[PDB]
């Protein structure tokens, strides 16, 4: 059948992560080819140098924001597998209590529980996104001590 | 890059019984719509919003609970990593008030001790059955001494103002 409302949004930020990581590859590259021309250059040399700490930092930027990008994906491909578990453990549940075989109460906690799994690592990811964050907050009170 | 990135995580977490609304509250802050079948929380949920408070950015993880017993041993996992809690009734549910009481002592016996507790009463919209009178969901929150509101999902009352108060009770507490 056609695409339901909430499969459709998710849909449009898996595209616009992509065009943004897309971004930060080029913005990377460019950086990267630029780099080298001001390393050439050495070989106001003084200033030069930190033009060069500006890049240092941005290219630091682009990293930092092109791993939250790929984990971004990673969560709407785990909210997409998390709505057809969904749906499917409703389909079974809202069937007849009359009419429920051992089977069909097995099959209704195998999807129940591969349910709470994705949900768990989901979980994960919200975390893995935190503990990136402290480091780079650590990382950063460094770099501007 | 003109996407920035989150400076700091609180974790919430959504109490109260089956058919209070919690689910519809955190989707009217999430995604700014309501609708009206009732289709039971699973297990646990949770949902992502990031807001601004302070001039630093904040992500909220919040917890959607399911209220029907069966799961509520599932719930009381979720307690003690909770650094807000939500307590929703309803206005139009006489019992689901009066359920206030237990759902609070699960928050003193498992949640952490410097938690941050609320109370809403939800579906405020609905005046011909409304069941709690106003003042006596202020009297219970003020001998507590925890905050209270009367929220809607269905008519976007006190819900933005709700999740962000909660917020910057916990930001104010973190020195
Ligand atoms: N008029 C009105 N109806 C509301 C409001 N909030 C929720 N409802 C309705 O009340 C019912 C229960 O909503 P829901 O959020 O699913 O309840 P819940 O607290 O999530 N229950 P559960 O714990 O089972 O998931 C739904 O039919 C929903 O449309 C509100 O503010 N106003
Ligand atoms: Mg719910």
């Amino acid at each position: 059948g056609h695409m339901k409302q909430e499969e459709l949004k998710r849909l449009y930020k898996a595209q616009a992560i992509q065009r943004q990581l897309e971004e930060v590859e080029e913005r990377q590259r460019a950086s990267e080819i630029q780099g080298v021309r001001l390393e050439k250059a050495l070989r106001d040399e003084a200033q030069l140098l930190q033009e060069w700490f500006k890049l240092v930092l941005e290219k630091n930027k682009l990293m930092r924001y092109e791993s939250e990008l790929l984990i971004m994906a990673q969560e709407l491909e785990l909210e997409d597998h998390q709505s057809r578990l969904e749906q499917k453990l409703r389909e079974k549940m809202l069937k007849e209590e009359s009419q429920k075989d051992e089977k069909d109460l097995n099959e209704e906690q195998e999807v129940f529980t591969e349910l709470m799994q994705v949900i768990e690592q989901r979980d994960k990811l919200v975390d893995s996104l935190e503990e990136q964050r402290i480091r780079e907050k650590a990382e950063d009170q460094h770099f501007e001590s | 890059m003109a996407k920035k990135t989150y400076d700091l995580l609180f974790k919430l977490l959504l109490i109260g019984d089956s058919g209070v609304g919690k689910t519809c509250v955190l989707f009217r802050f999430s995604d700014d719509a309501f609708n009206t079948t009732f289709i039971s929380t699973i297990g646990i949920d949770f949902k992502i919003k990031t807001v601004e408070l302070q001039g630093k950015k904040i992500k909220l993880q919040i917890w959607d609970t399911a209220g029907q017993e069966r799961f509520h041993t599932i719930t009381t996992s979720y307690y003690r990593g909770a650094m807000g809690i939500m307590l929703v009734y309803d206005i139009t549910n006489g019992k689901s008030f009066e359920n206030i009481s237990k759902w609070l002592r699960n928050i003193d016996e498992h949640a952490n001790e410097d938690v941050e507790r609320m109370l809403l009463g939800n579906k405020c919209d609905m005046d011909d059955k409304r069941v709690v009178p106003k003042g006596k969901g202020e009297q219970i929150a003020r001998e507590h001494g925890i905050r209270f509101f009367e929220t809607s999902a269905k008519a976007n009352i006190n819900i933005e103002k709700a999740f962000l108060t909660l917020a910057e009770d916990i930001l104010r507490k973190t020195p």
